[PDB]
C-alpha cells in the first residue's frame, strides 16, 4: 500500500508527504497510534488528511499508511439494539476495554464475530442470482433478517451451506466464479444504494401528535424540518416520534448534542413496549451518538452512517424512520474543515457547497421498489437550530428548498409553557392533498371538511385578536366573542398536548376526530343559541365546557363511551335553555 | 484528428478544479476526457490555459482520482451539441445523454452551446398576445409571444402548478387579431436543475395526462446529480429551442425550473477561483452570465418561429432585494410575483398584482388586437386596488367605524377583487369573460370616480351587476 | 390610550429593527475586511517570493 | 443588554439544561432575589421530584403556582394599556394573589428557608384561592395541606 510520513500538523488537519498514488476520499491510518483519516486534497507529493480523532501529542515524522478504500460500514445482522460511535464503533465494547473515558486508537469490530446465528437457506445450486436478491433468512428480535446479495454482484450459485448455526464471517453461498458471500457486506457511506423505481407517497406517517397528524401531515417517505431556538421542544418531539410512530425500524442520530439526552434513551427505552410488535422498544431502535465534546470531524461521518443504515434496512422491505438531532452541528463541522483548508467562505463563513450536501442528504428518502422486488420507504425528520431564532440563516434557507413539510416552533409559546409550541400560522405541509383518499376511507368521509372548518375557525380567531387587543374585549359583539372563546377552547383542548402524561402522550386519529366533532357541534349549538337571544355569559358558564377540556385525558379504550355520552350532554345542555 | 494525445502529469486535485502541467496544446474552453485508473471516464472543461499549466473544472465528482494513473485527453476544441428534428419526445440528462433507453440521436448539425448574440437589426417587435386563461395575467400583466416572463416564488408557493397550467392552457387568438389561420400547438422544452423527485413526478404526470410528451424535449438534472453539470443544461436547452424555432418554424416555449440552483452552482466555481464577490458572495460576473441565458429568446425578422421563456426562481426569505431576483429583474421583460398572504387565505393562483409587471403589454393590446378598452380598465383596476390597500393600513390603526363612505367602498372593492378576480381555481377563463368580471367589479365604484377611463367606454360598459356572473 | 400604545408598543419595535440592521451591516463590513486581508496576502506573495 | 439573542447566552442555552433569569423590573421595586419564574426553566426537574424524595405533592404545587402566577400577570398586564374597568372578583383575587406572591414567596431576602417551610409558604398562598380554582392539584393533597395562614406576617 501507499505509505508516507507526516510533515505538517495543524489542529485536526494533517499533511503527509511521500503519498504519491493515494486516491481521493480514501481511508488512512495516521501516526503510530493508528488514527483514522480521510484524504480531501492531493497536491504533488503531499496529501491533505482530515483526522476523525484527537491529534494532540503527534510528532512530525510518524508514518502514514493508506488502506486504499473509502469510508464504509458493515451491514448485516446484529445492528439492532445497539449504540454506535460516529464511525460505527460499538460503545459497549469501548466501555469494557477502556472504562468510563473514551480514548483514541481503539479498534473494535462493528458486528460481533462470536455470536451464532441460525441459518435457513433459500437458494439452490445452479440458480442465477443478481444484486438485492434474498438467499437466506436469520431470526432476530421478532424480525426476519434477510441476507442480501451485494448490489454489484452477479453470478451463478455453486454450493449452498445447509441449515445450521454459523457466525457472520462464515461463507454461506459460493458463486461459480470463485466469489464467496458471507452474512455481511461493506458499502461506502457516500454512495446512494441503487433502487428500481421511486413511488409517490400516499400513506400517512402517524406520529401520535394531534397538531402534526391533523393540521400538517407528512406522508410515508416524505421529508420534514423542525427549526426553533433553544428550549422550544425539538428533542422532545423527536423522542415522542421515536416512541410512538408506526415505523418498523427507527434510526436515531445524535450529532453534536448533549450526552444526557442520549443516556435517557439508553435507560428508558429497554423498559418500554413496542407499539406494534409487543416487545421491548429498544429492540427496533439503532442509536448513533456523537456528543458535543467529542471530536468535530466525526460529526460529518455520523449522518452518512445513519442514512446508510436506514437505506440498508429499506432494502429488506421494512419501513424506516430516520431522526437527526441537529444538522447545524454538521454545518459547523463543514465550516471548521473548510477554514482549515483556507477556502473562500460564503455567507456567514459557511463553505459554498453547503447546499449541495444538504440536497444530497435529503434526496435519499422516498418510497421505492427494491431490487429484490419488495416495497420499502425512508422518512427523514431533521431539526435545525438557527442562532437567534433568525430563520434567514443559510442552513434554514437551504433546508426549506427541498423539504416537503415545515414545522415552525415559537419561543413565545415555549415561555408560557404551551407545547408542542408549533406556530400554526407559519407552518405548512405539501402532503395534505395526497392523503385525502386514505383519510376518506380509513378515518371518516367528512374528516377533511372538519379539518378545514377547524382551520377556518383558527384563522378567524387570529383575525379577531387584533381588534381584541386594539379596542379591548368589551367593544366586541357577542358573535365575535363566541369566535374568540371557541378559538381559546380549541387552542387549550386540541392543539395542546403533554408528552409526559401517561395517557395524553399518545392520541389515535379517531380520538382527534371525536374531539373535533365535539368542538364543532358545540360551536354550531352556540351559534344557533345566539340568534335566539341567549346571553354569551349564559353560554360560557355552562358545565359542558369542562367535559370538552377533560376529553383529551381519557384513555383510548374508554373514549367512545365518553364521546357517545358527551354528544348527548351537549345536545341536552343546549336544549334545556331558552 | 482521428487520434488524441493523453496528457499525463496532473499535479493538483482539490474540489471541482484539476491542474495539468504539460497541456499547452489545449484550446481555451475545450472539452476533455478524464480517465480514471479503473477505466471510468469523466468530463471536464478548460477554464484557463497557459504555457506553464492548464486549469480544468470537473463535471462529475472527484472520488477515486489519483495523481499517478489519471490522464487527460482532448475531446473537441469547442463544446458542441448534436441536434435534430427527431429528438422531440426524448429525454436527456444534464449533459445531453439519453436516459430513456432509446438509441442516441443521429445529428443533422452540431452547434456550439455557448450560442451567439442576436443582431438587433435582425430582431422584430413581439406582437402576438397569448391567452393564458388567467385573469390576473391576461388583463393586467399580458404575456406576448416572444417575451421573457419569470415567476417570482417562495418556498411553499405553488409556482410549478401555475407554470403547468400556463403551459396547458396557452393559446393565441387569431379571430381577435384577424389572422384567421388556426395556430399550431406550442412545442415545450423543459430544463430542470437540481429538481427533487416530488416536483419531477408531478411534472411528468401532468405532461403525460395532457399528452404533451409527443411535442416535448426534456433535460433533467436531479438533486442527486453533480452540481457542476448544472452550468451546461440551460445552454443545451436553449440551443435546441433556438434550432427548432429558427430552422423549422416551430413555436417554442421554454421552462426553467430553478435559476437559484444555477446561481448556487456558479457561486462554487466563483469562490474556488477567488473571484471578486458581489453583494452576498456571488461572483461579480453573474449579471453577464445570466444575460447570455435570458437574451436568447425573441423573434427574428423574416422568420415564423419564436422563443418564449418562463423561468422560475425562489426568493429565499421572500426577499425582492436578494441578488438573484435583483439581477433577474434587470434583464427580463417583467415578472410575476406570488404572494404568501394570499396563499394563506386559500386564494389560487396567489398572484400579487402590484409587484407584477409586463413590459411588452402595450404591443399586444389595443383596438384590433384584443379590445379598445383594455389598458384603461387595467389602469383603473390598479389605482382602485392601490387605494383599497392604502385604506386597509389606515383602518388597521384608527378602526373601521370612523370611515367615510368612500373609504368603505374602496375597502369593499378590495375584498371583492381578491375574492372574485384573483381567485379562479382551475377554470380556463377567456379574455372576454375576464373583461366582463373586471367591468362588473368597477361598477361598484361611483361613475364619476373613474378618472382613468374615457367616458365613451363608460357609457358602453358601465352598469354590470356581479350577481349575473357569480351566484 | 393612544399615548400609552405609542409609548409601549411601536418605539421598541422600531428600536430592535434598527439594532438588527446595524448588526447585519457591521458583520458584512467585517466579512469584506477579511477578504481584503486575504487578497493583500495573495498579492504580497506572488510578486516577491516566486523565482 | 436585554438581548437574549446575543451569542454568549445563546450558545450557553444550546448546551446547558435550563436557565434561571433575573428580572430588572423586580429589582427596581425592591424584590430580592429578582428571579422571574416565567422565562426560567429546569429540564431535569421531572426526574428529581415525586414520591420518595422531597414530598409527593411537589409537582402539583409547582404547576398550580405557575398557573396562578401566569393568570395574575395576564390580569395585571391587561390593565396597563386599556384600563382597570374590566376586572371581576376572580381577577381581583388573582391580582391579590400575585401581589402577595411577589411580596412573600420571591422577596425572601437573606433568609435560609428550608424546602418544608417553602412548601408551607406556597400552600399558605394557595389558600387565598377557592378550592374550585385549584384545577392542577389532586384533592387528596388539598385535604391535608389547605388552610394555612400567612406565616410571614
Ligand atoms: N411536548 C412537550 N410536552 C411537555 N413538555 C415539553 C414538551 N416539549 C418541550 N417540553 C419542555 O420543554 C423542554 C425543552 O427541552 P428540549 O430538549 O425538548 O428542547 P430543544 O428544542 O431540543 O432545545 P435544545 O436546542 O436546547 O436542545 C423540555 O425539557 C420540557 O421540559
Ligand atoms: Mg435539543
Amino acid at each position: 500500500m501507499i505509505q508516507g510520513v507526516i510533515q505538517k500538523i495543524a489542529g485536526p488537519a494533517v499533511i503527509a508527504k511521500g503519498m504519491l498514488g493515494a486516491r481521493m476520499y480514501d481511508i488512512c491510518k495516521v501516526g503510530e497510534e493508528g488514527l483514522v483519516g480521510e484524504i480531501i486534497r492531493l497536491d504533488g507529493d503531499t496529501a491533505f488528511v482530515q483526522v476523525y480523532e484527537d491529534t494532540s501529542g503527534l510528532k512530525v515524522g510518524e508514518p502514514v499508511v493508506s488502506t486504499g478504500l473509502p469510508l464504509a460500514v458493515e451491514l448485516g445482522p446484529g445492528m439492532l439494539n445497539g449504540i454506535y460511535d460516529g464511525i460505527q464503533r460499538p460503545l459497549e465494547r469501548i466501555r469494557e476495554k477502556t472504562g468510563i473515558y473514551i480514548t483514541r486508537g481503539v479498534v473494535v469490530h462493528a458486528l460481533d464475530r462470536e455470536k451464532k446465528w441460525a441459518w435457513t437457506p433459500m437458494v439452490k445450486p445452479g440458480d442465477e442470482v443478481r444484486g438485492g436478491m434474498v438467499l437466506g433468512t436469520v431470526p432476530e428480535f421478532g424480525f426476519t433478517h434477510k441476507i442480501l446479495v451485494p448490489p454489484d454482484v452477479r453470478g451463478r450459485v455453486k454450493e449452498v451451506k445447509p441449515a445450521g448455526e454459523y457466525t457472520v464471517e462464515e461463507p454461506v453461498v459460493v458463486l461459480e466464479d470463485g466469489t464467496e458471500l458471507k452474512m455481511y457486506h461493506t458499502w461506502p457511506v457516500r454512495r446512494a444504494r441503487p433502487v428500481q423505481r421511486k413511488l409517490d407517497p400516499n400513506t400517512p406517517f402517524l406520529t401520535g401528535m394531534r397538531i402534526l397528524d391533523v393540521l400538517f401531515p407528512v406522508a410515508m417517505g416524505g421529508t420534514a424540518a423542525i427549526p426553533g431556538p433553544f428550549g422550544s421542544g425539538k428533542t422532545v418531539t423527536q423522542q415522542s416520534l421515536a416512541k410512538w410512530s408506526n415505523a418498523d425500524v427507527v434510526v436515531y442520530v445524535g450529532c453534536g448534542e448533549r450526552g444526557n439526552e442520549m443516556t435517557d434513551v439508553l435507560v428508558e427505552f429497554p423498559e418500554l413496549t413496542d407499539p406494534k410488535t409487543g416487545g421491548p422498544l429498544m429492540h427496533r431502535t439503532v442509536l448513533i451518538a456523537n456528543t458535543s465534546n467529542m471530536p468535530v470531524a466525526a460529526r460529518e461521518a455520523s449522518i452518512y452512517v445513519g442514512v446508510t443504515i436506514a437505506e440498508y434496512f429499506r432494502d429488506q422491505g421494512f419501513s424506516v424512520a430516520l431522526m437527526a438531532d441537529s444538522t447545524s452541528r454538521w454545518a459547523e463541522a463543514l465550516r471548521e474543515i473548510s477554514s482549515r483548508l483556507e477556502e473562500m467562505p460564503a455567507e456567514e463563513g459557511y463553505p459554498p457547497y453547503l447546499a449541495a450536501r444538504l440536497a444530497a442528504f435529503y434526496e435519499r428518502a422516498g418510497k421505492v421498489i427494491t431490487l429484490g422486488g419488495e416495497e420499502g420507504a425512508v422518512t427523514i425528520v431533521g431539526a435545525v437550530s438557527p442562532p437567534g431564532g433568525d430563520m434567514s440563516e443559510p442552513v434554514t434557507q437551504s433546508t426549506l428548498r427541498i423539504v416537503g413539510a415545515f414545522w415552525r416552533l415559537d419561543a413565545s409559546l415555549a415561555f408560557r409553557r404551551h407545547f408542542p409550541a408549533i406556530n400554526w400560522n407559519g407552518s405548512y405541509s405539501l402532503f395534505t392533498s395526497a392523503l385525502d383518499p386514505w383519510y376518506r376511507e380509513n378515518v371518516a368521509e367528512d374528516y377533511p371538511e372538519l379539518r378545514d372548518a377547524i382551520s377556518e375557525l383558527l384563522q378567524r380567531e387570529a383575525g379577531l385578536q387584533e381588534i381584541v387587543q386594539l379596542v379591548g374585549p368589551d367593544a366586541l359583539q357577542d358573535a365575535e366573542r363566541l369566535v374568540i372563546e371557541v378559538g381559546r377552547i380549541i387552542r387549550e383542548d386540541f392543539l395542546q398536548q403533554n408528552a409526559y402524561h401517561e395517557v395524553d402522550a399518545y392520541c389515535s386519529m379517531k380520538k382527534a376526530y371525536g374531539i373535533m366533532k365535539m368542538i364543532l357541534a358545540f360551536y354550531k349549538e352556540a351559534e344557533a343559541a345566539i340568534k335566539r337571544g341567549v346571553s354569551i355569559d349564559e353560554i360560557l358558564q355552562l358545565p359542558v365546557l369542562e367535559r370538552i377540556g377533560r376529553a383529551r385525558y381519557v384513555s383510548e379504550e374508554e373514549f367512545p363511551a365518553y364521546f357517545e355520552e358527551a354528544m348527548k350532554e351537549i345536545q341536552g345542555a343546549f336544549k334545556a335553555l331558552a | 484528428d482521428l487520434l488524441k494525445k493523453e496528457y499525463t502529469g496532473i499535479t493538483y486535485i482539490s474540489g471541482p478544479l484539476l491542474f495539468v502541467e504539460n497541456a499547452k496544446d489545449l484550446a481555451y474552453g475545450a472539452i476533455v476526457d478524464i480517465k480514471d485508473g479503473t477505466g471510468r471516464v469523466r468530463g471536464g472543461q478548460v477554464i484557463e490555459v497557459s504555457e506553464e499549466y492548464a486549469v480544468i473544472q470537473v463535471f462529475e465528482e472527484t472520488t477515486g482520482l489519483d495523481l499517478a494513473t489519471t490522464s487527460v485527453s482532448l475531446v473537441e476544441d469547442v463544446a458542441r451539441l448534436g441536434v435534430s428534428k427527431e429528438m422531440l419526445g426524448r429525454r436527456f440528462n444534464g449533459i445531453g445523454k439519453p436516459i430513456d433507453g432509446l438509441p442516441p440521436i443521429t445529428p443533422e448539425k452540431r452547434l456550439p452551446i455557448t450560442g451567439l448574440p442576436l443582431n438587433p437589426v435582425a430582431r422584430r417587435k413581439p406582437e402576438q398576445f397569448i391567452q393564458t386563461g388567467i385573469s390576473t395575467i391576461d388583463v393586467m400583466n399580458t404575456l406576448v409571444r416572444g417575451q421573457k416572463l419569470p415567476i417570482f416564488s417562495g418556498s411553499g408557493l405553488p409556482a410549478n402548478e401555475i407554470a403547468a397550467q400556463i403551459a396547458r392552457q396557452a393559446t393565441v387568438r387569431p379571430d381577435l387579431s384577424g389572422e384567421g389561420e388556426k395556430e399550431e400547438p406550442f412545442a415545450v422544452v423543459f430544463a430542470a436543475m437540481g429538481i427533487t423527485q416530488r416536483e419531477l413526478s408531478y411534472f411528468i404526470q401532468e405532461f403525460e395526462r395532457t399528452g404533451a410528451l409527443s411535442r416535448s424535449v426534456l433535460f433533467l438534472n436531479k438533486a442527486d446529480d453533480p452540481t457542476i453539470e448544472r452550468i451546461l443544461t440551460p445552454r443545451m436547452a436553449l440551443t435546441v429551442a433556438e434550432y427548432l424555432a429558427f430552422e423549422h418554424d416551430y413555436h417554442v416555449l421554454v421552462i426553467l425550473t430553478d435559476m437559484t440552483n444555477y446561481c448556487e452552482a456558479l457561486r462554487e466555481i466563483g469562490a474556488a477561483r477567488e473571484e471578486i464577490p458581489g453583494r452576498r458572495g456571488y461572483p461579480g460576473y453573474m449579471y453577464t452570465d445570466l444575460a447570455t441565458i435570458y437574451e436568447r429568446a425573441g423573434v427574428v425578422e423574416g422568420k415564423k418561429g419564436s422563443v418564449t421563456q418562463i423561468p422560475i426562481l425562489s426568493m429565499p426569505d421572500d426577499d425582492r432585494t436578494h441578488p438573484i431576483p435583483d439581477l433577474t429583474g434587470y434583464i427580463t421583460e417583467g415578472q410575476i410575483q406570488l404572494s404568501r398572504e394570499l396563499h394563506r387565505k386559500g386564494i389560487y393562483p396567489p398572484i400579487d398584482p402590484l409587484p407584477s409587471l409586463s413590459r411588452l403589454m402595450n404591443n399586444g393590446v389595443g383596438k384590433g388586437k384584443t379590445r379598445e378598452d383594455h389598458k384603461q380598465v387595467s389602469d383603473q383596476l390598479y389605482s382602485a386596488y392601490a387605494n383599497g390597500v392604502d385604506i386597509r393600513k389606515l383602518v388597521a390603526i384608527i378602526g373601521e367605524d370612523a370611515l367615510t363612505e368612500n373609504d368603505r367602498r374602496y375597502l369593499q372593492f378590495a375584498d371583492a377583487f381578491e375574492r372574485f378576480f384573483i381567485n379562479q381555481g382551475q377554470q380556463n377563463r377567456s379574455i372576454e369573460e375576464s373583461l366582463q368580471i373586471a367591468w362588473a367589479l368597477l361598477s361598484m365604484l361611483p361613475q364619476g370616480e373613474l378618472k382613468r377611463i374615457s367616458k365613451d367606454h363608460i357609457g358602453k360598459y358601465y352598469g354590470q351587476k356581479l350577481e349575473e356572473i357569480w351566484g | 390610550r393612544r399615548v400609552n400604545a405609542l409609548e409601549q408598543v411601536v418605539i421598541p419595535g422600531i428600536r430592535a429593527q434598527i439594532r438588527f440592521i446595524q448588526q447585519v451591516l457591521e458583520q458584512r463590513e467585517r466579512e469584506d475586511t477579511f477578504r481584503l486581508k486575504r487578497i493583500k496576502g495573495k498579492i504580497e506573495a506572488r510578486e516577491a517570493e516566486e523565482e
